[PDB]
């Protein structure tokens, strides 16, 4: 599976990878931290 | 009073219609 | 008449000339290439300036070069 | 109150727009079994939203004549007057986070250049390259202004022109 | 002898309406003979034509 | 058609300009007053309907008998006093069949 | 075959092109057969005689249609609840309610109602009866016909100037800052003073008595004795009705600032000391200059002296006298842009600071006025930046311009076009990216998360100019500090008291749409300069066409070769760039008009929660006002507005039509046109009727000619109408 | 008559749950206009199971459609005289598809 990770690793599989990420990388903050605004502490 | 019913249709209707002549015919005159 | 102009870059790889639909160009013995040979527009009454020479010329800012100028009947391309 | 201003907690603006969506809310909830799925998201909904105006509240937001918080872009009027985390404090943590994207994909242009041919690593990203450098550039301005120190940073005229 | 670079070297193009202008290329044969432009430079650069190879003279070509 | 097309005065090569143009002129009057005096501005009136559907009707004729002329003197029957002829022959021609759609009222 | 007679290659084109390029490079007078330079500025000359003599034809024109069909008589006794009058309607498609809707401010037959701002700027400089306007008309239709005799026999060989004259450049900039400037300004005071002041206090001041009538009671002894303050002693009262003598004041040079309290606008005094200071500050600066008396200065030694050493600005400022004298494109670009910044600036300060007594209670006047000028602004500075790109295709020369400033301007072409394309990316992502966001806020019930960022730069200038409404205190709000002091008895509290006054347009209180929308204007200024900017220093060449100076300012292409050229030359770079300026200057007419609505109604409130987001620029501002618009007819009836309802259509339909030559291009018409050819030459009796002209589709540069003039008049059509039925339907 | 039809429901985190909206029924979710319910209620559905089923038969269905593709390029690939028998071809979909069909969705 070399070939299938050569795969993985194209522009759009990674850019739909990456993009997931950081996606879900924010939804999550934004569900666990809600509606910021400004900068509290 | 007889001046927009005269004028007008002259500036737009005859005067035009001498432009639309006068001016056309001197588009396609051959060169001598 | 458009003005199709050849400059001394050409390497004499005759593609403007099959390139060209008018047969403006014509390939003309030189001695400033290898291949011994340069193109000519001996016929630019006929060129309608559709740039088909010069994107068939390999050279970097090519030796072909057609500027549009004043336009005939046959500039134009017309069959009327 | 910095510039015609007032503190979100002091106007009654932005009290009246708080009820304003509380019951537009509650008139909402009215219609649904006080156990039921969709009035649990609804009372969610209201907690959430009363979180966020205590929220706003507390950090000393500016509210305007419209009720509405607002942002205070200038330093020395954020910084003497405590609203730093509007916009000062953000403008360097996006800041941050940019020179690393910009940083990290710099480098790896440039460790991508010297090899048989680019172009093939740069539509099949080599991923354990592509990880070693988003590992390694987390102190980007560190190593940008040691870069900047040498002229490693910038290219000489050995640039690409036409003709000036 | 042989004029112009020689058989493989790197080369930096000096002509100012080319597409390669400042940028460096392989010297792939240089022809020895009264031609205007002996210097054949192939580049990994194309250009918009995409051609990757040009004829240039010896006053247009300068190494590294 | 080969036959009919040898009847109609544009290709009677036969006969003179000026009647071609009065046939021409006559053949068109009383088709091109018929859209002013059916339908045009002033249909609701029966006194001014008739009077106004032929008194622009006789203007648009009087505009195309300029306009051949203007035709003549740009393109040169197939002369500039065999189209000049055509035109005034056009500019009688179809007054009178303007004139005439007011008779057959 | 005849027509181009300018252009002998013109004139051997068999097809229908001959008359569109006949049209079109008629006025390229360089590109003309058998041009010389002389006979170009010979030319040039007669043809400004000639745009003169249409400018004073065209004002003698107003003046006569307001003296014959207006009713500028009537509305001087009530400039307020009279409308102003342009011209009669003689329409025979109108039908009976068409005509009695027409029917208006007093008139009989169907008028206009004039939004050109025309009676008061009559009315404030002594126009009260039609007599008056008359004279006018007809001294201006004299002084038109003098300039299209000059125009005449300035071409004709006894009085045709040398080449030499026109290259006067030193005695033309002499005597056009002295004479047409000091001398006019001087005059205008002079007209000001004896003429507008007597007649703004009441008293008649015509061409009888101005010779027997003193303007100040002491007249002409405080001016040689040396105690001007004499001629400020006694201004006009807060309580002066204006045209009358009711409280009138003596005074004709004063210095007030802020606005008279009946009109609502500037002072005459003020603004004849204003016109009287700028004329002797013109003059000290038109007797500068070293024509032909030895003393003053020289345009050929103060240009290249100064050059900052130590690669600063290269080699400065040396050789732009042999390439701005022998240019005129260059002549043509700096006038251009001048004109354009001081458009933009007659725009901005008529707004704010009006001059014309009654002007800005007149609200549809005010907004046509602004919008006018800033449109023209803008046409006038994209062309600035035209003529600036066919100087360094036609004009420029690179071994005369060794080492300028105009020379390092092309050698880092590239890190202007890319800086100014970096701000306007950020501009562009930042702004949308706020309104995007302000707009999911809206949508979801949520206003409070909003980005609102104060305008804190502004409102630090309103307060610094006397704008008490922030707290900034700074300098003229702050009544302790020094400027605020030096100037009490000086120019101050007038304008204080006009600045604070929240119902005129001076310093208009701002919020986070003025914050966003100023960046949007930001953003449009920048882009419009990036594609211009890059037209003009690409004018001559780039690395997809390094010999773009070889086919000239204008033409299609290069062809399909080297990836594909379309849209390659400077003239289509011009051509983009003329998008984005309308965008500019619609964006920055929405939001004066629309922030100007919220003010005449009242609520700008309702302005500063809308517009903070594009949904509540839709709906609360082009969906709001154009109900009246839409609304001119109905199948109800009709209305004063339909002649707006009309055009509001028409300037849709130009619009779409430019669409159809700009997304359609030629090659799909020139086939539509060779079968057409064959329709009409196979028709039986048609084919008695031959063309002259060969028809042909028009070509590549004419179509994006027409169809952006089909969209710039669509365009400024539709916000005409929409502008002037949305301000006079409710006003 | 009163209760919108509504399919798509959201998740509540950045103030999109104001699109789950009162469509009636206990229910709150995005009113749907695709037409699915009047389709499911004109095959007599009347039952979420039988729709959860027919949506596992639906991916079974898929997943033979693949097989199928990756069958007839991959392993047994028909020949160009398979394709040009069009009378045949014809004969099965105007019988089989179209005629057979229409005689199922009959029963
Ligand atoms: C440039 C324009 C612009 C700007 C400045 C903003 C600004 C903002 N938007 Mg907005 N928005 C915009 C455009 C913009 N938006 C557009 C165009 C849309 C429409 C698509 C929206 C739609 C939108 C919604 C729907 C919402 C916002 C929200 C917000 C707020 C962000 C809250 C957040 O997510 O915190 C993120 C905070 C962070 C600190 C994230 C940093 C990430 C981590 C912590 C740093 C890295 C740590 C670590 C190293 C990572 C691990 C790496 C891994 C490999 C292991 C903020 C006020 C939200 C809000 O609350 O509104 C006020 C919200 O609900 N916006
Ligand atoms: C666009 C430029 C700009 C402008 C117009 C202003 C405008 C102003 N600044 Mg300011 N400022 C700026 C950039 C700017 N700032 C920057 C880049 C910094 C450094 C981060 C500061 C740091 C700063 C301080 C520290 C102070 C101001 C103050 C002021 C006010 C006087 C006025 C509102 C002063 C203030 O509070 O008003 C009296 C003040 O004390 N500014
Ligand atoms: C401000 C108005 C103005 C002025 C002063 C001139 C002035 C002139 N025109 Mg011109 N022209 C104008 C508007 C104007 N034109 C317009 C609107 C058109 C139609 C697009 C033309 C079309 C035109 C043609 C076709 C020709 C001129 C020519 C001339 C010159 C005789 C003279 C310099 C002639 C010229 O330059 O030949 C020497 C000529 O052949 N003009
Ligand atoms: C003192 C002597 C004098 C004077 C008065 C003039 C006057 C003029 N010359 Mg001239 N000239 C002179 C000497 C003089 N010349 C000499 C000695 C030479 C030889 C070196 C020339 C060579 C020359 C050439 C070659 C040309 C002129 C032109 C012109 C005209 C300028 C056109 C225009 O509108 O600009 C005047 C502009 C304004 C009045 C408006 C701008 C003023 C301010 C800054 C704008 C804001 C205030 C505004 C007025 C408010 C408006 C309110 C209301 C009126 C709407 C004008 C008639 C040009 C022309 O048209 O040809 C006839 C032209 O091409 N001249
Ligand atoms: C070029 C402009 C101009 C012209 C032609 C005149 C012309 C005249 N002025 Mg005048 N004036 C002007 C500008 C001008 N003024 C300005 C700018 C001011 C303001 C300082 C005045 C202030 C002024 C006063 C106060 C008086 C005149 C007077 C006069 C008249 C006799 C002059 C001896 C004469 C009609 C005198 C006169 O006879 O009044 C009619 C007189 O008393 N003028
Ligand atoms: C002081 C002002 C001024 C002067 C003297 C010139 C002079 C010149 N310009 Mg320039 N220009 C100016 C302002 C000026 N320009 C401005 C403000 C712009 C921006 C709009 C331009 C944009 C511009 C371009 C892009 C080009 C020129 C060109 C030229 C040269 C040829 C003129 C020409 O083609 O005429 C003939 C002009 C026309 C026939 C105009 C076409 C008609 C226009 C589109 C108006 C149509 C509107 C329509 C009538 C509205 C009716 C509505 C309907 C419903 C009733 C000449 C040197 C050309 C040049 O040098 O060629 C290399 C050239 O390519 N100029
Ligand atoms: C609404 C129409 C519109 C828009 C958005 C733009 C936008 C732009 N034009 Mg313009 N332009 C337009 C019409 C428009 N133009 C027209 C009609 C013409 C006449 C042909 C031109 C002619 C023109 C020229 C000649 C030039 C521009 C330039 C620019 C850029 C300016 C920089 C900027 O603001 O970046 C901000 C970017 C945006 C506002 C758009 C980005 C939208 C979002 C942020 C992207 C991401 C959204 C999302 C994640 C994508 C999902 C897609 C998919 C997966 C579903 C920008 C891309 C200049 C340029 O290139 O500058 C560098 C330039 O030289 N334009
Ligand atoms: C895991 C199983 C598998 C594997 C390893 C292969 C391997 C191969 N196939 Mg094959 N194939 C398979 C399954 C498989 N196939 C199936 C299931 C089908 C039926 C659809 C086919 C149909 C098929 C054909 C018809 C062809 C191949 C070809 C090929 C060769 C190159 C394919 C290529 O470049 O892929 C890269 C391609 C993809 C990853 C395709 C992605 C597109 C998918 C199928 C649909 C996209 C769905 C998505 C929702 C749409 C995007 C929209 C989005 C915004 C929501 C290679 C030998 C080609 C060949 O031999 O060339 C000579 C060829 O012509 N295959
Ligand atoms: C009675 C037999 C029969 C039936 C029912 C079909 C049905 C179909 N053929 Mg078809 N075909 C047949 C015989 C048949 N063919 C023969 C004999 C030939 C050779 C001459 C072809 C050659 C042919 C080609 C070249 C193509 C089709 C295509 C299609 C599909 C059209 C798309 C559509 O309407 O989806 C309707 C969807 C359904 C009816 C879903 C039900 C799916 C069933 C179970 C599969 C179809 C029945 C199948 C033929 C039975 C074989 C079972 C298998 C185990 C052997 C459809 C599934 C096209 C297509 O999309 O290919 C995939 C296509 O490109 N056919
Ligand atoms: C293309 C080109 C061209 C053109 C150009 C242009 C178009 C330009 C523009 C330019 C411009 C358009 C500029 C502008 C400028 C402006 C400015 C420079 C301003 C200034 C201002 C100031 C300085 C102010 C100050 C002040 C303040 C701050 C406020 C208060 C008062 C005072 C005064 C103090 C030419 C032809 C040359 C050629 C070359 C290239
Ligand atoms: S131009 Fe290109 S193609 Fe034409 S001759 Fe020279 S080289 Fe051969």
């Amino acid at each position: 599976m070399k070939d299938f990770t050569t795969y993985l690793s194209t522009a759009p599989v990674i850019a739909t990878i990456w993009f997931t990420f950081t996606a879900g990388l924010l939804i999550e903050i934004n569900r666990y931290f809600p509606d910021p605004l400004v900068f509290s502490f | 009073s007889w001046a927009p019913s005269v004028f007008v249709p002259l500036t737009g209707l005859v005067l035009p219609a001498i432009a639309m002549a006068t001016l056309f015919v001197y588009i396609e005159k051959e060169a001598p | 008449a458009h003005i199709v102009k050849i400059y001394d870059t050409c390497i004499g790889c005759t593609q403007c000339v099959r390139a060209c639909p008018l047969d403006v160009l014509e390939m003309v013995p030189w001695d400033g290439c290898k291949a011994s040979q340069m193109a000519s527009a001996p016929r630019t009454e006929d060129c309608v300036g559709c740039k088909r020479c010069e994107t068939a010329c390999p050279t970097d800012f090519l030796s072909v070069r057609v500027y549009l100028g004043s336009e005939s009947t046959r500039s134009m391309g017309l069959s009327y | 109150d910095i510039a015609g201003l007032t503190p979100c907690s002091e106007s009654k603006a932005y009290a009246k727009l708080e009820k304003k969506e509380l019951k537009t809310l509650e008139k909402r909830l009215k219609q649904y079994e006080a156990d039921s799925a969709p009035a649990v998201a609804l009372k969610a909904t209201m907690e959430r939203t009363k979180a966020r105006f205590a929220n706003y509240a507390k950090a000393g937001l500016l509210c305007g004549n419209d009720g509405l918080p607002h942002l205070i872009a200038d330093p020395g009027l954020a910084l003497k007057y405590g609203h730093a985390g509007e916009v000062f404090i953000p403008t360097f943590g996006f800041l941050y986070v940019a020179g690393y994207i910009g940083y990290v994909g710099r480098q790896y242009l440039i460790a991508v250049k010297g090899e048989a041919k680019p172009t093939d690593k740069e539509i099949i990203i080599d991923v354990p390259l592509a990880t070693k450098l988003a590992w390694q550039g987390a102190g980007w301005p560190l190593a940008a202004v040691q870069e900047l120190q040498r002229g490693t940073l910038l290219e000489k005229e050995e640039n690409i022109t036409v003709s000036p | 002898k042989e004029v112009g670079p020689k058989r493989g070297s790197l080369v930096k193009i000096l002509r100012p309406e080319s597409y390669w202008f400042n940028q460096v290329g392989k010297v792939v044969s240089v022809d020895q003979s009264g031609v205007r432009y002996p210097v054949v430079v192939r580049f990994e650069n194309q250009n918009y034509a995409g051609v990757t190879t040009n004829n240039y003279a010896l006053d247009e070509v300068v190494a590294a | 058609v080969a036959t009919y097309l040898s009847n109609l005065p544009a290709y009677r090569t036969g006969v003179a300009p000026v009647l071609r143009g009065v046939e021409i002129g006559l053949a068109h009057g009383f088709l091109l007053a018929g859209p002013f005096i059916k339908l045009g501005p002033l249909r609701n009136v029966p006194e001014t309907a008739e009077i106004a559907g032929s008194l622009s009707a006789a203007g648009l004729v009087l505009i195309l008998a300029l306009c051949l002329s203007i035709y003549g003197s740009a393109q040169f029957l197939f002369s500039a006093d065999g189209w000049s002829e055509f035109a005034a022959g056009f500019l009688v021609g179809g007054e009178a069949g303007v004139a005439w759609a007011y008779v057959c009222t | 075959k005849l027509f181009p007679k300018f252009s002998q290659g013109l004139a051997q084109d068999p097809t229908t092109r001959r008359i569109w390029y006949g049209l079109a490079m008629a006025h390229d007078f360089e590109s003309h057969d058998g041009m010389t330079e002389e006979n170009l500025y010979q030319k040039i000359f007669a043809s400004h005689f000639g745009q003169l003599s249409i400018i004073f034809l065209w004002t003698s024109g107003n003046l006569f249609h307001v003296a014959w069909q207006g009713n500028f008589e009537q509305w001087v006794t009530d400039p307020v609840h009279i409308r102003p009058i342009a011209h009669a309607i003689w329409d025979p498609h109108f039908g009976q309610p068409a005509v009695e809707a027409f029917t208006r401010g007093g008139a009989s037959g169907p008028v206009n109602i004039s939004t050109s701002g025309v009676y008061q700027w009559w009315y404030t400089i002594g126009m009260r009866t039609n007599q008056d306007l008359y004279v006018g008309s007809v001294f201006l239709a004299l002084v038109s016909a003098i300039f299209l005799f000059a125009g005449w026999l300035h071409l004709q060989p006894n009085f045709q100037p040398s080449l030499s004259w026109f290259k006067d450049a030193e005695s033309r900039l002499n005597h056009h800052l002295s004479g047409l400037f000091g001398v006019s300004s001087l005059a205008w005071t002079g007209h000001l003073v004896h003429v507008a002041i007597p007649e703004s206090r009441g008293q008649h001041v015509g061409w009888d008595n101005f010779l027997s009538v003193l303007p100040h009671p002491q007249g002409l002894t405080p001016f040689f004795t040396g105690n001007w303050a004499a001629y400020a002693q006694s201004p006009d009262t807060a309580s002066h009705v204006f045209g009358t003598a009711q409280g009138s004041g003596q005074a004709i040079l004063t210095f007030l600032g802020g606005f008279h309290p009946q009109t609502q606008s500037l002072w005459l005094t003020d603004m004849a000391h204003h016109h009287l200071a700028i004329a002797v500050i013109f003059i000290v600066a038109g007797h500068m200059y070293r024509t032909n008396f030895g003393i003053g200065h020289r345009m050929q030694a103060i240009l290249e002296a100064h050059t900052p050493p130590s690669g600063s600005l290269g080699a400065g400022h040396k050789g732009l006298f042999d390439t701005v004298n022998n240019s005129l494109h260059f002549q043509l670009g700096l006038a251009l842009a001048s004109v354009g910044t001081i458009t933009s600036l007659v725009a901005q300060h008529m707004y704010s600071l009006p001059p014309y007594a009654f002007q800005a209670i007149d609200f549809t006047t005010q907004a046509a006025l602004y919008t006018h000028h800033q449109y023209i602004a803008g046409f006038i500075m994209c062309g600035a930046f035209a003529h600036g790109a066919i100087f360094f295709i036609r004009d420029y020369d690179p071994e005369q311009n060794k080492g300028n400033v105009l020379a390092r301007m092309l050698d880092h072409k590239e890190a202007l076009i890319s800086h100014l394309s970096w701000v306007s990316l950020f501009l562009g992502f930042h702004t949308l990216g706020l309104y995007v966001h302000n707009d999911v806020m809206q949508a979801f019930g949520t206003p409070e998360k909003q980005i609102l960022i104060e305008p804190v730069f502004a409102q630090w200038i309103q307060a610094a100019h006397g704008k008490a409404l922030y707290g900034f205190d700074f300098l003229l709000s702050s009544k302790t500090s020094a400027a605020f002091a030096n100037g009490q008895s000086l120019w101050l509290p007038g304008w204080l008291d006009a600045i604070n006054n929240n119902q005129n347009s001076l310093f208009l209180t701002i919020g986070p749409g003025d914050f966003l929308v100023h960046h949007a204007i930001a953003l449009g200024l920048h882009t419009t300069t990036l594609i211009l900017v890059k037209g003009a220093l690409d004018a001559r060449g780039s690395k997809l066409m390094p010999d773009k100076k070889d086919f000239g300012y204008s033409f299609p292409c290069d062809g399909p070769g080297r990836g594909g050229t379309c849209d390659i030359s400077a003239y289509d770079a011009f051509y983009l760039a003329v998008f984005w300026m309308l965008n500019t200057i619609g964006w920055v007419t929405f939001y004066w008009h629309w922030k100007h609505l919220t003010l005449w109604q009242g609520n700008v409130a309702q302005f500063d929660e809308s517009s903070t987001y594009l949904m509540g620029w839709l709906r609360d501002y082009l969906w709001l006002n154009s109900s009246q618009l839409i609304n001119g007819y109905n199948p109800f009836g009709m209305n004063s507005l339909s002649v707006w309802a009309w055009t509001f259509l028409f300037g849709h339909l130009i619009y779409a039509t430019g669409f159809m030559f700009l997304i359609s291009w030629r090659g799909y018409w020139q086939e539509l046109i060779e079968t057409l050819v064959w329709a009409h030459e196979k028709t039986p009796l048609a084919n008695l009727v031959y063309w002259k002209d060969k028809p042909v589709a028009l070509s590549i540069v004419q179509a994006r000619l027409v169809g952006l003039a089909h969209f710039s008049v669509g365009y400024i059509f539709t916000y005409a109408a929409f502008l002037i039925a949305s301000t006079s339907g409710r006003f | 008559t009163h209760i919108k039809p509504s399919a798509q429901v959201v998740w509540p985190i950045v103030g999109q749950e104001i699109l789950n909206g009162d469509v009636g029924g206990g229910f709150q979710g995005i009113q749907i206009t695709s037409g699915f319910f009047q389709l499911w209620r004109a095959s007599g559905i009347t039952s979420e199971l039988q729709l959860y089923t027919t949506a596992i038969g639906g991916l079974v269905m898929a997943a033979a459609m693949f097989f199928a593709g990756w069958f007839h390029y991959h392993k047994a690939a028909p020949k160009l005289e398979w394709f040009q028998n069009v009378e045949s071809m014809l004969n099965h979909h105007l019988g089989g598809l179209l005629g057979l069909g229409s005689l199922a969705w009959a029963g």
